[PDB]
């Protein structure tokens, strides 16, 4: 049998999956029905945490100097709460990515082009999710560039550490949570350590002190796919690939690998940010998907999607063509032969099913 | 199957120095033992003024089960008064160690200097070759082409491997603006043309990869080095891994040993998997040829339902007459394991006639100490399910133990007729050694009641005269006949044999076959 047990209604306006805990209970070589009901509740809060990359990118600095004041009027019409963050990165300050070589160099990597620049840092949280978004722009003036050796750099370092790092970061536990990745060059993916001596593998726990900086980033390698598509899910985060059209392609294929990922065609100055970020959230929350954690080994569901209009897709657990938010359906089979979680990605809201065996 | 997991031997090291990261035997042609040639290139050496240069070991097999390592015990070299040359700290020396008869090859791939015209720090890389009481510096990479457009970056030395005709093969992955480069030279060149005062040395057999476009940057051509024939002829060809080639799915390169032209390429399937992490070439069907193994321990399997898990992959490719291979993959087991990290050939494991293959995952298992799978070949290719399962025992201290990421097989110390297996475990600093136990093969018979049931037995290598079985109905001489007795529904037997008779001074107690049945 399946007793629903719970159930509230689908909320208006920013509860968004309709059957909260329901309390299955198989014969052994047996299967029934459930029942979902997902919402994109209107209005939602809103947090975007601006993960930027900085020296071909020091005239994108220029060009978002006023960003969270463009953000908050093109974005408060489609949401209430809206919260804005800044992050850092280069690349590890370690050998073979850094300019060592003179002894002033340390300091001013730049002392070849006759300028000034910040040393080389690994990952910087700048500004906590703030709902002030003067403070993105009085914080975003006060940032310059560093320089790196090789063409790739640490940006899966940041997006780790941004995943994980709750309190610093402070991702409101009911958000919807988009994370910005802005850059201009390829990444060194997991495993691209050992050249640079490190061959301790990522960990997954968040070591940004209180001095702001990744303080293992000359200690541990970088993280892989899987590590960040498993914390990427854990914390419901949205990743959206600002890269521009040289890396379009190659992050492209990144994306088309971790679940809840797009790509945007970022200008050579970051000039069409706000147009990307605003068409990236009618990206992001366009497709529903439902993922499992914790399923029964000796458990068997199939996905039976019925979307659109009254549409029995015989197969699919993912529905497309969704504007804002709108009511679709998935039913579900469950065989034993002889508690589990259904939950969309990206959100927090779940049916908890709860399995008694008789 | 016969691998020993009850007494192994251990192997300590100095605390948090890496002791493991590289394991390779050293038989000499000059004596009658087998020493274990172990690389700690985290290690603290009496250089004076050098912090963390790293070292190599050797350590006894039958002894007290000691271990001693002097590649070079000189700091820095001055080029003009007041400022170095050289850099020799945290130089990583012990991350690739090679041995062929009285030959050490081992490489600091970390090893940075100033070149003479500016004064600037490239990790250029060093090596060192010892062929007895004469050894050298060994620095290809140490060139006038500067600076990351020439070879200033190259790291040289991170893989290494040795030719049957004495040709040893270096893969530097930071050559070229990290394209990627390759470099064999003839030791008979390495140690005449050595000095201590020539810091660039041309040679004249440089047989080295060059330039290429701005498409292929940063590919990481050097990663990981095999030799194995793969034209026809007698000479061996250089496989080598690049795990960025160019759109990050990654490629293996197969160049001849000869005049160094593109032969064979692979490419990946997944992006980010690093294809090409390590390689490894032997003959797994016994075809006389060279196969290729390539692991991609990142590789990222699509699961049951829908979902994508990282279980890693090693690709077993064929090699035939025409040059066409045969590819079969085989997926990693648990997740987050790094399976396809060190693919070690281990010869004739059991002596069955064909060369078994190790795979090892250094971070899955149990508290996730590291497991080495066994993989024995048939005349089809190689078996699909694991021989046998090797485990760590020590837990993690600080860092993860990371047993299995270095391996090496294919070399009797025993004298058994058995090759052995070493295993590095440099996370808990630690090296083991596992012996083969000997195989044996029997045939059972078993053809008023008369029952009459016989039994013979044989094996390879050492092992003792004659077996002590035991039989029950409800001495047997290795190599006799058909050895039995007449006694006067299901009459069942078995035999179960006597190992702890059967042993040998140390014990090495023999195993029976796989396929083997004992009741009938």
């Amino acid at each position: 049998e399946a007793r629903v047990l719970e159930d509230r209604p689908l909320s208006d306006k920013g509860t968004q999956v309709s059957p909260q805990r329901i309390a299955l209970r198989l014969r052994p070589d047996d299967s029934k029905n459930f029942s979902i009901q997902v919402r994109q509740v209107e209005d939602y809060p809103v947090d975007i945490y601006y993960l930027m990359d900085l020296y071909s990118m020091k005239d994108d600095l220029w060009s978002i100097q006023n960003l969270g004041t463009k953000l908050a009027t093109q974005m408060r019409k489609l949401t209430s709460n809206l919260r804005i963050g800044f992050g850092a990165f280069v690349d590890k300050p370690v050998s073979p990515y850094m300019y060592i070589s003179p002894p002033e160099a340390l300091e001013n990597p730049c002392y070849d082009m006759k300028t000034t620049c910040l040393p080389m840092f690994g990952y910087k949280h700048v500004l906590t999710l703030t709902d002030q978004v003067t403070r993105f722009n009085e914080e975003v003036k006060k940032q310059s560039v560093s320089r790196n050796r090789d063409a790739p750099e640490g940006g899966f370092d940041a997006i780790m550490q941004a995943t994980v790092c709750d309190e610093k970061i402070g991702w409101r536990n009911d958000a919807s949570h988009l994370l910005v990745f802005t850059t201009d060059a390829k990444t060194h993916i997991a495993l691209d350590g050992r050249l640079a001596g490190i061959v301790q593998p990522n960990d997954g726990q968040c070591h940004v002190g209180s001095d702001n900086h990744y303080s293992a980033s000359t200690t541990m390698d970088y993280p892989s796919l899987g590590l960040m598509t498993e914390k990427l899910s854990q914390k419901n985060i949205n990743l959206i690939f600002a890269v521009t059209e040289n890396v379009v392609n190659l992050y492209q294929n990144y994306s088309e690998l971790i679940p809840g990922t797009t790509v945007g065609v970022l200008s050579m100055d970051s000039s069409n940010v706000l147009q990307l970020i605003v068409d990236a959230y009618g990206k992001i929350r366009s497709k529903v998907e439902l993922e499992v954690r914790d399923l029964p080994e000796e458990l068997s569901l199939s996905f039976n999607a019925t979307c659109l209009n009254n549409e029995v897709i015989p197969g699919l657990k993912s529905c497309m063509g969704l504007k804002i938010g709108d009511t679709v359906s998935f039913s579900i089979e469950a065989k034993v032969r002889g508690s589990f979680t259904i939950k969309p990605v990206g959100f927090k809201d779940s049916l908890i099913v709860q399995v008694t065996f008789d | 199957f016969n691998l020993d997991v009850d007494s192994p031997a251990e192997y300590s090291g100095p605390e948090g120095s890496y002791f493991g990261f590289a394991v390779d035997f050293f038989v000499p042609s000059a004596s009658s033992r087998m020493f274990l040639l172990v690389g700690a290139p985290k290690a603290n050496t009496t250089q004076p003024g050098i912090v963390e240069g790293g070292q190599v070991l050797k350590c006894d097999w039958s002894s007290t089960r000691r271990c001693q390592p002097e590649f070079d015990a000189t700091g820095n070299r001055d080029y003009a008064k007041d400022d170095p040359l050289e850099f020799k700290s945290h130089q990583w020396f012990g991350a690739s160690v090679r041995s062929k008869q009285d030959k050490i090859l081992a490489c600091a791939p970390l090893y940075h200097w100033r070149t003479e015209m500016k004064q600037e720090r490239e990790p250029v890389g060093t090596c060192f070759l010892q062929d007895g009481t004469k050894t050298v510096e060994y620095a290809p990479c140490r060139s006038q082409d500067i600076d990351a457009d020439g070879q200033g970056f190259c790291q040289g030395g991170f893989s290494i491997d040795f030719t049957k005709a004495d040709r040893v093969l270096l893969g530097g992955p930071g050559s070229f603006y990290w394209q990627g480069q390759l470099i064999s030279d003839q030791v008979a060149e390495i140690v005449s043309k050595y000095d201590p005062n020539v810091y660039s040395i041309k040679y004249n057999n440089q047989l080295a990869t060059r330039t290429a476009q701005a498409i292929f940057d940063d590919s990481y051509l050097g990663y990981s080095v095999a030799v194995g024939d793969f034209n026809g002829d007698g000479i061996d060809d250089f496989v080598s891994g690049v795990p960025r080639a160019a759109r990050t799915l990654g490629m293996v390169y197969i160049y001849d040993g000869k005049n160094m032209s593109s032969l064979y390429n692979f490419t990946g399937e997944q992006m980010a998997a690093y294809f090409g992490f390590s390689v490894a070439a032997t003959d797994i069907n016994g075809d006389d040829y060279a196969d290729v193994f390539i692991g991609a321990p990142l590789f990222m399997d699509r699961g049951s339902d829908g979902k994508l898990q990282e279980v890693g992959q090693v690709s077993v490719s064929l090699q035939r007459a025409s040059g066409d291979f045969q590819t079969t993959k085989l997926n990693g087991f648990e997740v987050f394991a790094r399976f396809g990290s060190a693919i070690a050939p281990l010869g004739d494991l059991d002596q069955d006639g064909f060369n078994d293959i190790a795979i090892a995952a250094p971070y899955g298992g149990e508290d996730k100490k590291g497991i080495v799978y066994i993989f024995n070949g048939r005349s089809t290719g190689l078996n699909a399910v694991p021989s046998q399962i090797l485990e760590g025992q020590w837990a993690a201290r600080s860092m993860p133990p990371s047993f299995g990421y270095s391996m090496k097989g294919a070399t009797d110390i025993d004298k058994n007729g058995y090759p052995d297996l070493i295993v590095g475990a440099f996370g808990v600093d630690r090296a083991i050694l596992y012996r083969a136990r000997p195989v044996i093969t029997v045939n059972a018979g078993l053809e008023c009641f008369n029952v009459r049931f016989c039994l013979k037995a044989d094996g390879k290598g050492v092992l003792p005269r004659k077996l002590n079985f035991q039989v029950e109905l409800l001495t047997i001489s290795r190599g006799g006949l058909m050895q039995c007795e007449e006694l006067i529904i299901t009459i069942f037997m078995e035999y179960r044999l006597d190992y702890r008779t059967a042993a040998d001074t140390t014990g090495l107690q023999p195993i029976l076959n796989q396929f083997t049945p004992a009741n009938i």
